[PDB]
């Protein structure tokens, strides 16, 4: 934060893009009531999986959005969840790296 | 003896003026950065979630 | 994320204060307290939370095998 | 207002060097009695070979040839 240049700015931008990452509608997935800890104190069953995979619930699979934005547990759909105009093949909802 | 070495406080006065100008420029840059941060916070609030961003930007 | 945004805002405010009132000598001491927060930062944003979700994905792993079993169902169709 | 876990507010006005410390030094009268042209015009000038010896005192802070050229009466 003391000495900054064009190379330093490029390195900071690359580090930020590596660490943190026309409609671009962000699906504001709200805390689902069907969980396991402070949810319904129940184990993982077919009901919770079907509610998180078909309905808009970010329990296990993920809360699907409009415009065919199917966000399942391992669905790498080409959506536009980012803040840019690139609707490329985004990673899965889990994105386990 | 050091003051009578054929010099004067003009250099110190110029250094103080340069330091004041640099402090003013840094304060202006910090104000611009704070304005940009507030604008980005308001944008993220209107985009994803406004409650947490508003609570963090209003009264920290 | 909200706490990180608040910390950035507080850092900007502290920089503005030091530019406006530089007589503060205990501010650096707060950095030491950040070490405590650094403990929490030890699991902050990068590479530790998804593993927990991977636990659930463990079950999905067998589901992947079931997907292969789906292909194996074609053998039954044979 | 200030909820739980709110950080402390700094002082109102502590020892600060952001103010105009030029006027507190009382450098106005020096600049008026000089007339950075004011400080530069006072280096070799005082106010508005013996000369070579006198010029050295303001700069740094044989014999018969110089004595034959000292022919002067009372005026």
């Amino acid at each position: 934060l003391s000495r900054n240049e064009i190379i330093q700015s490029y390195l900071s931008r690359q580090s930020s893009l590596l660490s943190s990452s026309a409609r671009q509608p962000h699906v504001l997935l709200p805390l689902p009531t069907p969980t396991d800890l402070p949810g319904l104190t129940r184990e993982v069953t077919q009901d919770d999986l079907d509610r998180i995979q078909a309905q808009q619930w970010p329990g296990v699979n993920g809360c699907e959005d409009t415009q065919g934005n199917w966000y399942d547990w391992t669905q790498c759909i080409s959506l536009d969840p980012h803040g840019d105009d690139g609707r490329l093949n985004i990673l899965p909802y889990v994105c386990l790296d | 003896e050091y003051i009578d070495q054929g010099r004067n406080p003009q250099l110190y006065t110029k250094e103080c003026l340069e330091r004041a100008l640099a402090k003013n420029e840094q304060v202006k840059g910090k104000i611009d950065t704070m304005k940009k941060f507030k604008s980005l916070l308001i944008q993220e609030l209107s985009k994803v979630f406004p409650e947490d961003m508003a609570k963090y930007r209003s009264i920290r | 994320r909200k706490l990180n945004m608040s910390i950035l805002i507080n850092f900007l405010d502290l920089l503005d204060i030091l530019i406006r009132s530089p007589g503060s000598i205990k501010r650096e001491e707060k950095l030491e307290d950040l070490k405590l927060l650094f403990v929490h930062v030890h699991h902050l944003i990068n590479e530790y939370r998804p593993h927990q979700a991977r636990e659930t994905l463990r079950v999905m792993m067998e589901v992947q095998k079931r997907q292969r079993l789906e292909t194996a169902e074609r053998f039954q169709k044979h | 207002g200030p909820f739980y876990l709110m950080r402390e507010l700094p002082g109102s006005t502590e020892l600060t060097g952001s103010t105009n410390l030029i006027t507190h030094y009382n450098l106005e009268q020096a600049y008026n009695k000089f007339c950075d042209l004011p400080g530069m015009i006072d280096l070799p000038g005082s106010h508005d070979l013996r000369s070579l010896i006198e010029k050295p005192p303001i700069l740094g802070g044989g014999t018969m040839l110089s004595g034959f050229r000292l022919h002067t009466g009372p005026l």
